[PDB]
């Protein structure tokens, strides 16, 4: 256990009362002309280095008076004081200078303390700032956790400024990895062009290293007299060398050009009794069911959103609380498309159940969800930052709605009700009325395809589709999905492969549930079958699972292994 | 299912035999299940509570005086919780709890297992007291480790015994009985007390032949066993169960060579009559009694959902026992042979008949119960030509089986 | 402001500590008869109101890795550097006096708190005057007045302990001139003052010059004159002419122990205000009033009581209904109850009984849930601590203890099981031939008188006869339920019943009962006017308390 915490909190205030009052100091340090007295008690307790400095029998062993350097005295105090009082105050731009304090003066607690909070605070705008950090001061975990977040994001921008100022071993660990993900390996070539001829020849000697990582489909082809051009004058130690040098390491395709569209699905009918609840997926091109990761702790009643940039997060969602028993929470999670698995985010101000999480302008919105407050404004809406790491609130909604759906349609958000429709406009943060649909239908989910919005299905469900036009401002009717009398069909629209298809389930009279897909014809308005999804691959979901689109790697995530 | 109303329980001293936990989930038990009785009940189940520095059940307890204190409140048209309590109940609980903590983690830096475990097992009780199921748990699964002595061992068991129970966990029960019989050589009566907890535990565990097995070896010169359950309800626990499933010379011959059990039927002589004109043919007057002590008990703890299962069972026997010795049986004379009616127990000899065990036809003319004795010649030549038709039959199949095998005839 | 401490503050007296123990960053280190303390000046700054200014004046003491400080215990000092750096005081009952000492020297002021009120807790029976002069070496004004007090009563209780006879000249005035001596005569403080003067020489004398005169001229023309003049010092005039002058002046007045009227206390009596449950009153039976006394808890209920052959009475269980084994003492001057070491089990109306001045709890539904129901508890007035015993051979409800000839009896519904202290066993006594509950007995002489039970059962059993006897039956009105209340007043066996009617007014009245006449003659009769009803669970009692600290119970006749 512990030991008596009463005097534990006595001796603690006392010493910062001994700190703050100037009394009993013998030793000061001397920084930049700034005076710390303090003692060598204290300095003992958090750093590593004044045990070395004062029980070590040196000069400054009886010196009283220590100079010392290559400090600042703004993150010696604070260090000083969190030794004294252990308030770390840790703000978003001092923490640069507090690890380089904390790893010269080796303070273990005050060292794991800022790499817990730099391992919150890796986001796109400073991945390689953190990186260039984590290889200057050695902090393996931050560097692998980096690294991971450092080659999706270089991949996605690959225009930062800090990316030129790199060491070479970092660029090789960088390039030569078979995590990155592109769409195509020429954007990583010409990444690695434009870093060769940022600077003078000193990038000479490292570009016989550079092309011996990436593969040989573009050692032979263009950006080989581009080098020549810009090669010294003279130098036939390099367009020779190069000439007769791209013979061996085994071209072979990377790991990034495997995405392929993919239908997401949450919540579905777990196969082992012994769960509640999985997540699965459909290929549409591999035709095969992979597992995914459970959702964290179980996660149930939660929502789904796939942004631009092909990024899965989950918000809302309640826990059987520690016989029906459930307690919800609102904690925020984001989805690792390589590791297959969850990592926890900031979480939200209110708890949501099936909350709509959409997308739009690098902000994830959250329109209602069945909050707790439960006030006048019960629909708590509120955005999510993905550069900050922080959650806005924004303009309520005119009208409380449940069981709700939301789109992004011309940046803008697009939420549908039973009957009502308003549109949020997010650059004056107001909402303006929208049309009416002339039929009550709930329990339904809508695709945005292109500028229309298809609220397809309704109340089970039933095949009544309503297309409305953003350009128009008009809900008018297109036809009914041919489907099976004497059923109740689950519908589930998405955008898949530029077009506007459906996953509806249909169950018959005594009968199994079939999967089956069809391919909605925008100008003719039919829906035609694209395909046929098989039983002896995907068995039974439920009824409250959700689909979304996305992209996944085959190679990281593992086949299910199920009967047909 | 349960929740029945009925009057006449003595709340005193079934709460006064019984001491611990365990009377604690006695007096919320019939407060839940027997209204217009659950205020004293609740009233005095609170009292107690507040005893031993309990928390979490305190709540739910108070919670529920309080609604009943309401309810009597409109009827013949809440009490306080007194929260200074829980000012005072945590802040003792905590600093002695510390304090006993603090002791035990500077004996485990001092290695003694025998202290280790005396102490552990004395956290168990204090968490058992606070209220802590899984707490002591792992305090007495630490204790477990530092076993010196066979002693020690069962005190370990028997600490484990009494919270599986609370934890429902029989099974950790019944292994631990095992451990603690099997294994040191099978005045200080010590296996009466494993043998109690045995019976108890099977029989919260939907078990009768074994539990009465287990529970008539019970000496009672255990006497005082309030930690799981009181002499009164043994006996009656015994007697249900060795009704229903042993028959009439196991009975006579249990009862009477455990010579323990007769101590126990003079503690209950309504389930010693019971059985007497059970013996004695008299089972007009053995099931009368048996629904007087059919309300009695069925807001019994772990007896509710199994004594309707015994009693279903006890007038299943009773029936097949009254007719064995008959041969033209009046349906009117076994009719009266208890309260029922012409037309319920022939519904009930019906059932039995479907189910068997009582080999009878029913002669609904003049209302007479005809045993059936078949000859066995007959029976036999039947069945003996059925199996010669299904040999033929089989053979036939497997002549048919290896044609399509030899010429090989299959879908392709 | 923000103070948190949650995993934090235990993390650096953690961090210390193990500096401390590892002896690093020591800068100054305590010599102490040739023992080294490596310590730190910050943490004896905190712990210590004299360290700080060891090492914050500009003397040449803040300049000195090493100090000889002396006239300090190297044990008392490492219990409080210990304690300077873990909170945790873990002090003993034998050197508490030299830590209080040592703790005076280096100001320690949280340490000495603790100690004080250790202290002022320990005061049992022998150590009183020896901390009331430790009391008086070192100001501790709180544990002075509280030693003085209890100094008060024990000392005139023993008045032979050695320890007393070295003393101060101005805690003698103090003790001696005081009125709050618990004495029923006035030649015992006399005597005390006559052997403490004769314990030494002139030194002394001088001293007597200003004791003898802090008691009652009644006693300074006695013979202490003459006693005196074999023990003056020879050419001594002067003296014997101001000790003459002693005999007129000084306010003869008379004291306060002399008031020990022989009462009854009695405890959950009817309470006057609606606003309480039950109240705890006096009877006089010589001055025929009514006193009152104080609630212990002011809240619990369901006591029991007993009373010493040195006149103390004692509450120990009950419920508040939640039981709690707390303990409390009467004080017999300040009215008030100081609570003292809580039992280990939570009785309801345990009886408590007193033997070889011991206290024994028999019975009262200890916990309930232990494995043997039949089990006792006694307490130890000198060691102040309980002590398990042999346990009770057969489960009584309502039942009924006394004690005859220093040895515990314990009586219900029919058995009687005799506790020889000296060899901690129950030996089976005679057997009742009537069966009767929810009754009480008394333990006058070297007869036991169980009366009543359900009535007006009479039946006397004596230790040297062992047998039970019916003697006759009390003469009270038909179709009513007495409560008997047998009980030993002014050497004399009585009793105290009260009788209900339908549609009657109760009635208090008690008699005179004889040995040999087996008749109970009409003693006196309790008014209405000045004794209203008590009730049905209330208790009886026979002890002597002081008219003057207590307060007369007002009630309309």
């Amino acid at each position: 256990r512990q030991i008596n915490t009463e005097y534990a909190v006595s001796l603690l205030e006392q010493l910062k009362l001994f700190y703050e009052q100037q009394l009993f100091t013998d030793i000061v340090l001397i920084v930049e002309g700034t005076e710390f007295p303090c003692h060598k008690m204290v300095l003992a307790t958090c750093s590593s280095y004044f045990r070395a400095m004062f029980m070590s029998g040196l000069s400054e062993s009886k010196q009283t008076h220590v100079h010392l350097r290559n400090v600042d005295a703004a993150t010696l105090q604070i260090i000083i004081t969190y030794a004294y009082t252990g308030n770390l105050a840790m703000n978003d731009s001092t923490v640069e200078q507090l690890y380089e304090t904390a790893c010269f003066l080796q303070v273990e607690d005050v060292l794991q303390r800022c790499r817990e909070y730099l391992i919150k605070k890796i986001n796109a705008e400073n991945c390689v700032r953190l990186l260039s950090f984590a290889d200057l001061f050695s902090c393996e975990e931050l560097k692998q956790s980096a690294k991971r977040m450092v080659e999706h994001k270089f991949t996605a921008v690959y225009h930062q400024d800090a990316f030129m100022q790199l060491s070479h071993d970092l660029l090789i660990d960088i390039l030569s990895s078979d995590n990155l993900n592109v769409e195509k390996e020429e954007t990583v070539r010409e990444a690695a062009m434009l870093w060769l001829e940022y600077n003078t020849e000193s990038r000479s000697q490292y570009l016989s290293s550079v092309l011996s990582q990436i593969r040989i489909d573009a050692l032979s082809e263009v950006t080989q007299r581009a080098w020549f051009q810009g090669l010294p004058p003279n130098d036939k130690s390099v367009v020779v060398q190069g000439l007769y040098k791209d013979m061996p390491k085994f071209f072979k395709p990377r790991l990034g050009m495997t995405k392929e569209e993919m239908m997401i699905f949450i919540e579905a009918s777990s196969e082992n009794p012994c769960s509640l609840y999985s997540s699965v997926c459909y290929s549409p091109q591999a035709e095969k069911v992979y597992k995914l990761c459970s959702p964290p702790a179980d996660l149930h009643k939660v929502g789904t959103v796939v942004t631009p940039d092909n990024d899965i997060y989950i918000a809302g969602g309640q826990v059987p609380l520690k016989q029906t028993a459930f307690r919800t929470v609102n904690c925020f999670y984001w989805f690792d498309a390589q590791q297959n698995t969850w990592f926890p985010k900031t979480p939200m101000l209110f708890v949501r159940i099936k909350p709509s999480l959409v997308c739009c302008e690098g902000y994830i919105y959250a329109i209602g969800g069945d909050s707790v407050g439960g006030e006048l404004n019960r629909r708590t809406v509120e955005r999510y930052d993905t550069e900050k790491d922080e959650w806005t609130m924004v303009s309520p909604l005119p009208c409380a709605w449940q069981w709700s759906a939301a789109v992004v349609v011309h940046d803008c958000i697009y939420v549908m009700t039973l009957n009502l429709m308003y549109c949020y406009f997010p650059r004056s943060d107001s909402w303006v009325e929208m049309a009416m649909r002339q039929t009550s239908r709930s329990f339904a989910s809508a695709a945005a395809f292109g500028d229309k919005i298809f609220y397809i299905g309704g109340l089970g469900s039933s095949v009544t589709v309503e297309i409305y036009d953003v350009n128009k401002n008009e809900w008018k009717m297109a036809a009914n999905i041919p489907a099976k009398r004497y059923s109740d069909p689950c519908v589930r629209a998405v955008v898949i492969s530029n077009s506007l298809c459906v996953f509806m389930r249909e169950t018959h009279l005594n009968e199994r549930a079939k999967y089956v897909t069809y391919q909605y014809d925008l100008e003719l308005d039919r829906w035609s079958l694209r395909q046929h999804i098989s039983e002896r691959v995907l068995w039974d979901l439920g009824r409250d699972f959700r689909c979304t689109v996305g992209k996944l790697y085959p190679s990281c995530l593992e086949e299910s292994p199920w009967k047909p | 299912n349960y929740v029945v109303e009925n009057p006449s329980l003595d709340l005193e001293q079934y709460a006064a035999s019984y001491s611990g936990l365990m009377r604690i989930e006695r007096l919320q038990f019939i407060a839940d299940h027997c209204p217009t009785l659950r205020v004293e009940a609740l009233k005095m189940a609170l009292s107690f509570v507040q005893r031993t520095f309990n928390v979490d059940m305190y709540e739910e307890i108070h919670r529920k005086l309080s609604e009943a204190t309401r309810e009597l409140q409109n009827a013949p048209d809440p009490p306080a919780l007194d929260t200074a309590w829980v000012e005072a109940t945590r802040k003792k609980a905590l600093l002695k709890l510390e304090k006993l903590d603090t002791d035990l983690k500077n004996y485990k830096g001092n290695s003694i297992k025998e202290s280790i475990r005396r102490g552990h097992d004395d956290l168990g009780d204090h968490y058992l007291d606070c209220g802590d199921l899984s707490n002591a748990l792992k305090c007495y699964s630490r204790a477990r480790d530092y076993c010196t002595s066979a002693k020690h061992v069962i005190n370990m068991c028997l600490n484990v015994i009494k919270v599986s129970v609370y934890l429902q966990n029989w099974s950790h029960v019944l292994s631990y009985v095992s451990k603690a019989e099997s294994t040191p050589e099978i005045t200080q009566a010590i296996l009466t007390k494993l043998k109690c907890a045995a019976g108890l535990a099977e029989l919260a565990a939907r078990k009768y032949k074994q539990a009465a097995k287990c529970l008539l070896l019970a000496s009672f010169d255990h006497c005082d066993f309030p930690e799981l359950l009181s002499p009164s309800n043994v006996a009656i626990y015994g007697g249900l169960c060795a009704l229903a499933t042993f028959d009439r010379q196991e009975l006579q011959r249990n009862v009477i060579s455990s010579s323990s059990f007769k101590l126990f039927l003079e503690l209950e002589p309504q389930v010693r009559d019971i059985i007497f004109k059970f013996y004695e043919s008299k089972y007009a007057s053995c099931l009368k009694m048996l629904d007087e002590m059919k309300d009695n008990l069925l807001l019994d703890m772990y007896l509710a959902p199994h004594v309707r299962t015994l009693y279903t069972q006890i007038r299943n026997r009773a029936l097949i026992q009254y007719f064995s010795p008959y041969v033209s049986a009046d349906m009117h004379r076994m009719a009266a042979a208890f309260n029922t009616t012409v037309a319920a127990l022939e519904d009930e000899l019906t059932q039995l008949i479907l189910e068997g065990l009582i080999s009878a036809r029913v002669d609904s003319h003049s209302k007479i119960l005809y045993a059936r004795d078949v000859d066995q010649r007959s029976t036999t030549f039947e069945k003996s030509l059925l199996m010669g038709k299904e040999f033929q039959r089989r053979a036939k199949a497997m002549m048919l089986r290896a044609a399509v095998l030899r010429n090989q005839i299959h879908v392709k």
